[PDB]
């Protein structure tokens, strides 16, 4: 086509779909890990993360308002990644690294892995 | 704005 | 913060959303522009444009299903605008820039309005 | 990835 493309439309995109997540705005899921919830956007969720891309195209599952994670998840890592979803900002750590990957691998959130396998390698 |  | 960023990160979500769109997955909207309807995403609505902003943080307009516009509205304007939204992509032509124009400036999406005054100005 |  003969477009003209806006170059950070998507960053403003994601900036007030982070907003509109902090205000409480539209969110329609809370995700539990162990005694933790957070609360987000269903479609945020599925078009960040490949479990939840097949959750919530599951006929079932579509429906639910409340998803519990495996009892292994870690919520600090998380937290962590449910933040890089609505941001794009990883906040990786000596410290959360391994709670980071493992649930990236879960998540099936393919490039968080791949920079946490490439980190873990360089300390080794 | 920019040609993509 | 120390925290690392993904460049395509924003834009992979908003891919994402848009192929959801073309899938009439999760969507919760109906636009309706006179004779014309558009399935949407109230947040991806609402995170492009300060009408949509406006509409969907009303305390009774956030429930509704179905939204119908102004009857001025042009529904081929509102069409290359909701691609807009889902794309960073506008199809700006001679044959159409009044009507996205007017569809943009009712809609409060202030970018495409500057690019539409700053296309007429040139041809003028 | 990058440093913001
Ligand atoms: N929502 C949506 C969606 C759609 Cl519509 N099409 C394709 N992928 C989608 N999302 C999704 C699927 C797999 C993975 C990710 C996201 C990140 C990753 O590492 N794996
Ligand atoms: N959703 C959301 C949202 C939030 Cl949370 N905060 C601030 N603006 C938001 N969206 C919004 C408001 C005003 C305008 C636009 C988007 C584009 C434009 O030209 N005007
Ligand atoms: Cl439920
Ligand atoms: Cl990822
Ligand atoms: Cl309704
Ligand atoms: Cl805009």
């Amino acid at each position: 086509d003969s477009c003209i493309q806006f170059t950070r439309h998507a960053s403003d995109v994601l900036l007030n779909l982070n907003r509109l997540r902090s205000r409480d705005i539209l969110t329609d899921v809370v995700i539990v890990v162990s005694r933790e919830q957070f609360r987000a956007h269903k479609t945020v969720l599925m078009a960040c993360s490949g479990l939840f891309y097949s959750i919530f195209t599951d006929q079932l599952k579509c429906n639910l308002s409340v998803i519990n994670l495996d009892p292994e998840i870690n919520p600090e890592g998380f937290c962590i990644l449910l933040d890089f979803m609505y941001t794009s900002r990883l906040n990786l750590r000596e410290g959360n690294i391994m709670a980071v990957m493992a649930t990236a691998m879960y998540l099936q959130m393919e490039h968080v892995v791949d920079t946490c396998r490439k980190f873990i390698k360089a300390s080794e | 704005w920019v040609i993509p």
